[PDB]
DNA sequence: GATCGATCGATAAAGTTTTTTTT
DNA sequence: ATCGATCGATC
């Protein structure tokens, strides 16, 4: 895929080019490489790990054992460590056939004293989940999240890329700056709080696509 | 300087100072040629003119 | 026969020894045609690794399969593959090193060129995932207490509140729309709201209806800046300004839209939807010509009180938190009350835990979802007309009613005028449209009179 | 072949020998009338079309265009005996076809529809002008016969050849300049109007090629619907998509009509007949020489609403209009009348404006929020990729009798209201924002739907305390209709027992028996039905001009002077030189409905006693003292 | 863990104090200078822009994608702040100098 | 009838500061 | 200005 650190084991070649598009005339060449091998730099579930965790599951202090494991450097603060692993242990989709469609996902938040590893804990949660998100300082916006029209440099046509809240289909939405966020946005997260979806009203097309999501909020004082 | 090099300075040898900008990359230019017929093996040679040319 | 990917010139085997390949004349008479279209596809959301420019390709629909492919949905296809070049013809003259394989493709028998080959795709068939039952209606129409059977079988996520359960069912069905000739088209529906304290049982109906109703959208109505609730055209893009836009009124054409949170909108849209309420069209002239669009709608609302707790001794004239004439333009409400008793919290606790069980399906709605859904589809195919002379009985009730809410010549302008008389009969036919009776009795309008009146004494102290 | 020669005999009989509905030679009468105006057009009645398709359904939907070419040459002989030597002027006629029982939108076209009759709606976008078309290609060789006769050129195909009947060489074909007449050509492209369409999606495009006597009937922006044929032009060249085995689309037209309204009819009000030839104009005089018509017309105008009388006096007077009386090299005179309603939230004020939109001839309905400060009047749309900054007007240049709803859009009230109160004052206003200094001419009319801040009696104090609209823009109107409803029984039932009966108003003979059912459903008390009453307003406005006298004047002199004097010491809102100008203007409005050109004595005091009472009845508690002055006028 | 602390100054002299700071920045190793105009906050990191007729959509940038482990001396802090004010936090916020455009979602380092 | 030579016709171009509503 | 295609003439 595009956008990774890479190493190639390539041979070398060179091709001619036609100057005029409709003649056989040709003279400053263009080179290109031909790769033979490239290198960057459901899990296969075994049974020794299930046997290993059942020793840990035999230990009654697994709550306390997971209390001490989440902090390699953080001060103790037992109360915040409760819900974080609990939100990471994010329930399941206890869905009925008719009626309901409730999901067991909940939403914790925190605010208070500035820079108490408010970000590094969120960075630490980004470590423990492989497929997740990461919010930015106006990297996404109201119209910059989803619902795109953008005139791309390859074909100058339409492309509908999903927002980060839909992109966490199998993760935890880590999001910040919830006192400096603009009030043009901070209006569609109520829908993903409630109908678990994003309604798109764009010139392209309509779509009630869902978003299997799970959120936490890291606010700031004023 | 380049402000006064307009005249009889074509086909001559002049040093000019300045500031280098817009550096391109290194590309292979052509100076000789060898077409193969895969029958006789006489690789034909020719000189290279300006930036566009034509095979035989 | 068999015109190929570029064969716009059938020039083979004439009958006599005439000038072959000299000309052609594409007859529009005998050469039969077929109809097609060319659309683009895109990859589904639950397969992308990251935002890594999700690539795509293009299809061709050939037979009757045109127009079955509604754009913007999950879809499947047939699966024949193809490759199509087009570079040399009679008319117009035919980055990186794309088409580098094309230099191999040169030297055909006609003129030497650089013919490419790009991958494409052809389809043949589309699909889009995402009796006694007709006699069952004839058995179920011959029941007796289905007006009371249906109201108990609306939503398992709610308990009690038997007043507001009656109203939403009438909103769930439709009324009448046929009206007088050469002029006014009258009302077509009812529009009911309920205000109450947030994080209570008000939010459960809103969850209930948007899956229960046909094509009914839900919108918070907080984005009062760009578009949506407010209708506003888009800027000049790719070949023109003044193009129409979406929003949760136009696609509620015979659809039941639901908007909440009336307090936080601006001071301009409160006449815009007020225009949308009185009759069934809206108008726009923003930097383009006038548009004649008719959003045939029926709204559903739930605003917030002025303090979160409803006072008791006063009226809601203070606690409506909006202006006056939209409330008179509206119907009546039956505001949900609140209390903290020792008994109701305990039974609601037992009411919620078996629901929040993974599987405790011991509660029995006496209907199912879909047999109720097809039942009202039988109910909409009548047109009951008042025929009896209870209109003389009708007129004295309102004439008594108007002398009550006007408590003086200088009393407030919530004077329930002749606007509400239309609702006073168009609900009155719809309740008889529930019990499948094709005419109006004076017995049926007994529940019609007090339904405003028990809720107007909620207004009038 | 040759049997089509007899076809012309087989229909000139079948058309001209008899016209339906008790004879009267209907189609035999409208031929000579459009011969008199010299305008090159005919019609076909649908019921005649229903009867002239029994042997012709397999000659309409099978072959639509070459049937018409042989249908064209019989209409010459259908009028050559009537008007001799009519072919010596303009030498040409071609027919047009009326309505059709299809409802096709733009989406629903397939292969089965082509080379046949079609009918579709839409809206007109960007359009070109008028060019001449060669239409008769006198071909030209160089050395052989250089006159191959005037040809019959087709649509966008460029029908020519290399060599035929002279040689077989590559000598090209040229032109010369003897006796090649020209028809014109105007390629409006069409966009689907966003009316009957499943919304939230895109518009779709077509192309329309007009023809000779059908040029510039449409205006850009206005809604139209077209009836014509379908055609194909496989040019074998397209450059948006790749070249492919495809073919374009060209819709040629035979007729065009204006926007229609209240699409619920079965046999009328979809075809713009508006052709008051014999059964109307011979009739319409005795309906004008009765004694209580102005007491009958305005009572029977808006039938659905019983209400107070004076609004229906005013709103009928508004669309009847006055006269744009020009003058010598000096200042022009406004020829418009601009009412303004004021109503309680719940009376019928939103319906009379809705109903009058249908009964007019042309209209617009820019209402409420979203009315741009410029989009009402003309605006400049920027150029496409190789064009110039052109002028594309919006609402007010299209509408000659337009209807707005300026109630209280207060956030935009300080935006647009500086652009509507000079449509009246400095009438025929146009603008030069970054473009050309021009002046379009729009003699528009304005009605309004004002709305106070709550109840109707929001104060005892004058109307500057009541409405948020200030003085000078408010003074650009003529009259202030105000409503009142406090407490009643017998007047309350007079609406209440009335409106309940309105809800009770919910195959050749049976088509007319339903039409006879259409008579009695509006003739309960029989208040002069609207089948024909709108049909004569269109020449109540474009055929008759009134004048005045001088002996019946100076009674009004003290009327303006004393009432202005009586309202400056008691200043609510003033009257100026323009109120008396409106006094004589609505006076001659009534006399135009007698179809009379004069002004009586009965119409002046009628027109006085509709303005003086409607001014004074909004003052104060002290309206009772002013009514003691009132009968001195009577 | 964080290193490379950042010291800020304030005050309004009439000396045009850029000579008091940036003269050091013009002799210090790997110390690049910027101003208000030109390289904004989106123009601080890298971006994809127009190029000549040769290979377009190259990853042109500002300072922080090329002044890694050096000195970023800035002036005019109230200039182009709609993009600047977020991105200057994103070097003090650890290791998120990235180009999160529609092109790619790759992230480079931050040590200045 | 086929091949070669001569003559005639067709084929190659490029963009990114003022001005509108709008948030 | 150059290249390709078509037509005419000669063998
Ligand atoms: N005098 C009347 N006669 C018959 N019908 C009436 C009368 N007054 C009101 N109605 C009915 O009441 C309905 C409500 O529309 P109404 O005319 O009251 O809107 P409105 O209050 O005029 O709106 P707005 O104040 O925005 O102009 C109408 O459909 C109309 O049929």
């Amino acid at each position: 895929r595009a956008g990774d650190r890479i190493e190639v084991t390539g041979t070398f070649r060179s091709i001619p080019i036609r100057a005029n598009s409709r003649q056989r005339v040709l003279s400053l060449y263009k080179t290109y490489v031909d790769v033979v091998h490239v290198k960057k730099v459901v899990r296969q579930i075994t049974d020794q790990d299930l046997a290993k965790i059942r020793e840990v599951a035999a230990r009654e202090d697994l709550y306390s054992l997971l209390a001490r494991s989440i902090a390699p450097s953080i001060y103790e603060l037992e109360d915040v460590k409760k819900g974080i692993l609990l939100q990471l242990f994010g329930g399941t989709n206890k869905t009925f056939t008719k009626g309901g469609r409730y999901r067991g996902d909940i939403n914790i938040l925190l605010c208070g004293d500035p820079s108490t590893s408010k970000s590094q804990i969120l960075q630490y949660v980004h470590k423990i989940t492989p497929r997740g998100v990461y919010t930015s300082g106006k990297g996404s916006s109201a119209v910059g999240l989803t619902a795109y029209i953008t005139r791309d440099v390859d074909t100058k046509q339409l492309v509908l890329e999903s927002g980060a809240l839909v992109l966490s289909d199998g993760g935890v939405c880590c999001i910040d700056e919830f006192d400096k966020m603009s009030d043009s946005t901070r209006s569609v997260l109520h829908e993903v709080m409630e109908q678990q979806t994003i309604s798109i009203a764009k010139a392209g097309i309509i779509t009630t696509l869902n978003a299997r999501s799970s959120i936490l909020a890291s606010a700031n004082p004023i | 300087s380049v402000r006064q090099i307009k005249g009889d300075f074509l086909g001559q040898l002049i040093t000019v100072r300045g500031i280098i900008t817009r550096v391109s990359d290194v590309k292979p230019a052509v100076e000789v040629i060898a077409y193969t017929c895969d029958q006789c093996g006489y690789e034909v040679f020719q000189e290279v003119n300006s930036r566009t040319f034509t095979p035989l | 026969v068999e015109q190929s990917f570029k064969y716009t010139e059938p020039t083979f085997c004439p009958n006599p020894s005439c000038e072959n390949r000299a000309f052609w004349t594409l007859n529009v008479t005998r050469s039969r045609f077929l109809d097609w279209q060319k659309v683009r596809i895109q990859e589904n959301a639950n397969e992308i690794p990251t935002g890594s420019m999700p690539r795509t390709l293009d299809v061709i629909l050939r037979g009757d399969s045109v127009e079955r492919a509604k754009p913007g949905d999950r879809c499947k296809f047939t699966g024949v593959e193809i490759v199509v070049p087009d570079v040399t013809q009679l008319g117009l003259p035919g980055k990186t090193t794309e088409g580098l394989n094309s230099g191999v493709t040169g030297l055909r028998s006609l003129g030497v060129r650089d013919l490419t080959y790009k991958i494409s795709f052809l389809a043949c068939h589309v699909i889009s995932i995402g009796s006694d039952e007709i006699n069952e209606l004839k058995e179920m129409v011959k029941d007796e207490h289905i007006y009371d059977k249906l109201v108990r079988s609306i939503a398992p996520a709610v308990f009690g509140h038997e007043a507001v359960k009656k109203g939403i069912l009438l909103q769930m069905l439709g009324g009448v729309h046929k009206s007088t000739v050469e002029g006014i088209k009258l009302r077509g529906d009812i529009n009911i709201c309920v205000v109450g304290d947030p994080s209570t049982s008000k939010s459960q109906f809103l969850k209930y209806v948007v899956g229960f109703a046909p094509r009914s959208v839900y919108t918070s109505g907080k984005a009062s800046s760009a578009a949506g609730l407010t209708a506003a055209v888009v800027r000049d893009e790719e070949g023109g300004d003044y193009t129409i836009e979406a929003g949760a009124l136009m696609l509620a054409d015979n659809g039941i839209c639901c908007i909440d949170e009336f307090d936080k909108m601006d001071i301009s849209d409160q006449v815009a939807i007020h225009e949308a309420m009185e009759q069934q069209t809206i108008s726009i002239a923003k930097a383009g010509i006038h548009a004649t669009l008719n959003a045939r709608t029926s709204i559903l609302a739930a605003a917030n009180p002025v303090g979160g707790r409803y006072n008791r001794k006063l009226s809601l004239r203070g606690n409506l938190n909006m202006t006056a004439p939209i409330m008179s333009r509206f119907d009546l409400f039956f505001v949900i009350l609140d209390d903290c008793n020792e008994k109701i919290d305990t039974e609601l606790a037992s009411h919620i835990v078996d629901l929040h069980m993974k599987r405790d399906e011991a509660i029995e709605p006496p209907f199912s979802a879909e047999q109720l859904r097809r039942y009202i589809k039988y109910a909409r195919t009548f047109k009951p007309i008042l025929t009896k002379e209870a209109r003389s009985y009708l007129v004295e009730k309102y004439k008594e009613l108007r002398k009550d809410d006007a408590q003086g010549f200088s009393r407030s302008s919530y004077r329930i005028t002749v606007r509400q008389l239309e609702s006073m009969i168009r609900l009155s036919e719809a309740i008889a449209r529930a019990n499948c009776v094709d005419e109006i009795t004076p017995s049926f309008i007994a529940e019609a009179y007090d339904l405003l009146r028990q809720s107007i004494i909620r207004v009038d102290v | 072949p040759n049997v089509s020669r007899t076809i012309a005999r087989e229909l000139k009989s079948f058309l001209l020998e008899y016209t339906d509905e008790t004879g009267r030679s209907v189609y035999g009468a409208r031929i000579r009338t459009l011969g008199e105006m010299n305008s090159e057009s005919l019609e076909v009645n649908y019921r005649h079309l229903a009867e002239s398709k029994a042997i012709l359904a397999l000659f309409l939907a099978k072959c639509p265009e070459e049937m018409l070419k042989i249908f064209d040459l019989v209409a010459m002989e259908a009028t050559e005996l009537h008007y001799p030597d009519y072919a010596r002027i303009h030498s040409e006629i071609h027919v047009r076809i009326s309505d059709f029982p299809t409802i096709y939108s733009l989406r629903e076209l397939r292969e089965s529809n082509l080379s046949s009759l079609v009918r579709v709606t839409g809206v007109v976008t960007r359009r070109t002008g008028v060019f001449p078309q060669l239409k008769y290609v006198k071909f030209n060789c160089l050395k052989c016969g250089s006159i191959l006769g005037p040809f019959f050129q087709d649509s966008n195909e460029e029908i020519r050849i290399s060599f035929c009947t002279n040689c077989k060489s590559k000598g090209p074909f040229r032109v010369n300049g003897e006796k090649t007449v020209y028809r014109n050509y105007q390629r409006v492209t069409l966009q689907e109007a966003p009316g009957t369409v499943p919304p939230g999606r895109l518009p779709r495009h077509r192309e329309v090629i007009l023809l000779a006597d059908l040029v510039d009937v449409s205006k850009p922006g206005e809604e139209v619907e077209v009836t014509g044929i379908y055609k194909n032009n496989y040019d074998g060249n397209l450059n948006a998509k790749n070249g492919f085995p495809v073919f374009a689309t060209i819709i040629e037209a035979n007729s065009i009509k204006r926007r229609e309204g209240n699409t619920a009819n079965e046999g009328e009000e979809g075809l713009d007949v508006f052709s008051w030839t014999e059964e109307e104009e011979r009739e319409f005089r005795k309906i004008s020489r009765d004694r209580g018509i102005i007491d009958k017309i305005i009572s029977s105008m808006a039938p659905s609403i019983y209400g107070h009388r004076d609004i229906k006096t005013a709103v009928a007077c508004s669309l009847f209009g006055g006269v744009p009386k020009n003058v010598n090299g000096k200042h022009s005179i406004r020829g418009d009348i601009n009412v303004l309603l004021l109503g309680d939230p719940g009376t019928a004020k939103s319906q009379i404006l809705k109903y009058v939109e249908k009964t007019a001839h042309r209209a617009v309905f820019a209402t409420g929020q979203g009315a741009s400060a410029v989009g009402l009047t003309a605006s400049v749309r920027k150029d496409p990729i190789t064009k110039e900054w052109t002028l594309e007007g919006g609402a007010l240049v299209l509408a000659d009798k337009g209807v707005c709803l300026i109630d209280e859009f207060d956030k935009m009230n300080d935006q647009d209201r500086t652009s509507i109160h000079e449509a009246m004052e400095q009438q025929s206003i146009s603008i030069s924002k970054a473009g050309i200094v021009t002046t379009l001419q729009a003699r528009c009319s304005i009605i309004a739907a004002a709305n106070p801040n709550g109840g109707r009696y929001n104060s005892t104090l004058p109307l500057a305390q009541n409405v948020s609209l200030t003085e000078p823009i408010l003074s650009r109107f003529d009259i202030l209709c105000v409503v009142r409803d406090l407490v009643d029984e017998e007047a309350d039932e007079r609406l209440a027992t009335f409106v309940v009966d309105s809800h009770v108003r919910s195959q050749l003979n049976a088509r007319q028996r339903r039409l006879q059912r259409q008579r009695k459903k509006e003739e309960e008390i029989s208040p002069i039905p609207q089948e024909l009453l709108m049909k004569y307003i269109h020449y109540a406005r474009t055929k008759i001009y009134p004048k005045l006298h001088q002996m019946d004047m100076d009674k009004v002199s003290r009327v303006y002077a004393d009432l202005r004097r009586e309202s400056i010491s008691t200043g609510s809102f003033p009257i100026t030189v323009r109120h008396l100008e409106s006094i004589l203007r609505i006076a001659e409005s009534f006399a135009k409905m007698r179809l009379s050109e004069f002004v009586s004595s009965y119409d002046l005091d009628r027109a006085i006693k509709v303005v003086v009472d409607s001014f004074v009845d909004a003052q104060k508690v002290s309206v009772r003292r002013q009514l003691r002055r009132s009968f001195a006028i009577y | 863990i964080r290193g490379d602390i950042n010291v800020c100054l304030m005050g309004d002299p009439g000396v045009a104090k850029s000579q008091l700071l940036k003269a050091i920045c013009k002799i210090s190793p790997r110390g690049v200078y910027t101003t208000g105009k030109g390289s904004s906050g989106v123009g601080l990191t890298a971006a994809v822009m127009k190029d000549p007729v040769t290979d377009e959509m190259i990853l042109e940038g500002g300072a922080l994608v090329l002044a890694d482990n050096g000195i970023c001396c800035i002036d005019e802090f109230d200039k182009m702040d709609e993009s600047d004010r977020t991105a200057i936090h994103e070097v003090m916020e650890q290791q998120t100098i990235s180009i999160s455009k529609a092109g790619i979602n790759t992230t480079l380092n931050a040590r200045t």
